[PDB]
């Protein structure tokens, strides 16, 4: 009984949000607030604890980017500040490689992080590894095969269609190859072996598309479209199926769950949000 | 000094 | 009959709105959109046509620092593109001089510009004349006995209570006096042979405050203070009275206009803004 967590958020402001879905029986469950409000997090799940990273607070006196890591005890209800990273990062992205949580990229005011730093939820510690060879923020970033990838994204002049990969073992990256669509602010995920690279930003308008990499193929493959075209969507996979939850289609802040069945190719939508919302952090346990 | 979030 | 043109301007997320006000009969027009939305511009006519330049294009999807000059026909009700300055400049200042246009400062991302840029119509070309003594951004610019003065503002690290002088001829700057007060994105203009600084943001509070400076005593002197504390508004002179649109007070985007006399040295609300806003350019054709 895993349940899709999503934490904080923006529509108007950053949000103290956190919600947790349950896709056996449909309901919504309201938890326990952030204690600050923050948009352009990511969320990942190490050990049963949900982790919030990073993004952006928008309060009175004016604009934070974090550094904060807060941990959520789901047995508890109750959020606990861990060490923080060494840098701000708004619009990072998040992945999780043998129970260590890796943030990469994302932005400090007008620094455009290539940066990328480790924590060790035994030692409550952040270590700084090999930096990414593009600045990114709005980075998704997807593991797959005990590898690291991030993909597309904003380096502060272009926004990308490139993506890269990181070797723990070796702490390095190399760059692989490009995606069809330039994106940044996608949903990025890996589902039976393959990464998806789902909606964002082209420079242009709100994306519907979505596609895949093949890692032994070395291309990547459109899909179907989802429904709603969404930026700054939040992303997770869970029972062989892909969710996307809310987002930006250039007119409204969405609201929609949208879930992908790879065995059939299409979305359909499954739930909507207690309220519409984009910069969610979205993970699963 | 401009209210931009 | 001229009238009050406004463009562009932040309320949520950077605007699109070209509006025209005609002081003698209190009405609004809604003309042509701009193509890019764009806050932190700056505004001025040359020849009867209008022309927006600089700002940042800040969306939920990210922001964009903006290069761009753009020529509004009244007569058309038609906006062009016209070439493009040597750099993105936000939270610009300009100032024409003999048919030409001249952008002063903003930022670029993380670099506060102290470079000058002159544009010629007939060439629709841009050059660059002698920088500034200060990297300003969020400065005011007014025009006097065919010299340029470029007043507060924000340097990268403080904000800024100097202001100097461009000679045009010579091609070199001074420093003047120094207003009594700090202000960063205050409304600057001339009037009846008097620079007049209204409003802006000190460092601490959004201000009400207006000083101007008589440039034969060299010294600055408050007049009467605004009915609203504000700061990125836009401003302007018709017919002897300076009109004052918009702004952030540091709770509200304001859509209040207010009009000075300097005859009774009085402010009057004279009109709304459709909706407030900060951020906009403002010009009078
Ligand atoms: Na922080
Ligand atoms: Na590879
Ligand atoms: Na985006
Ligand atoms: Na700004
Ligand atoms: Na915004
Ligand atoms: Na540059
Ligand atoms: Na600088």
């Amino acid at each position: 009984g895993r349940l899709i967590y999503t934490a904080g958020g923006y529509f108007r402001q950053s949000l103290s949000y956190l919600e947790a879905y349950n896709p056996s029986d449909g309901t919504w469950l309201r938890l326990a607030d952030l204690q600050v409000p923050r948009s352009g997090l990511a969320g990942c799940v190490v050990g049963g604890l949900l982790y919030a990273v990073g993004g952006r607070n928008n309060s009175p006196d004016g604009n934070t980017d974090s550094s904060a890591l807060d941990c959520y005890n789901p047995m508890t209800n109750q959020w606990s500040p861990c060490a923080p990273m060494s840098v701000p990062r708004n619009r990072i992205g998040v992945g999780v490689i043998d129970g260590h949580i890796y943030a990469v990229g994302g932005s400090h005011g007008c620094i455009h992080h290539n940066s990328v730093e480790r924590y060790e939820p035994e030692r409550d510690e952040w270590h700084l590894v090999a930096p990414m060879l593009t600045r990114r923020i709005g980075v998704g970033v997807a593991v797959l095969n005990r590898l690291l990838y991030a993909v597309g994204g904003f380096d502060g002049t272009n926004r990308l269609n490139s993506a890269e990969c990181y070797y723990p073992e070796r702490n390095e990256w190399r760059m692989i190859t490009a995606m069809n669509t330039i994106r940044s602010g996608a949903g990025v995920c890996v589902l039976h072996n393959c990464i998806y690279a789902a909606g964002g930003y082209d420079g242009q308008d709100q994306l519907n598309s979505v596609e895949r990499y093949d890692v032994e193929t070395e291309t990547w493959t459109f899909v179907a479209p989802m429904k709603h075209r969404r930026s700054a969507l939040g992303i997770t996979v869970h029972q062989g199926r892909i969710y996307v939850l809310g987002g930006y289609d250039g007119h409204t802040f969405l609201d929609s769950v949208e879930c992908y069945d790879p065995d059939t190719d299409t979305w359909s939508e499954v739930t909507r949000m207690t309220s519409g919302r984009s910069g969610v952090g979205v993970a699963v346990t | 000094e401009t209210g931009e979030l």
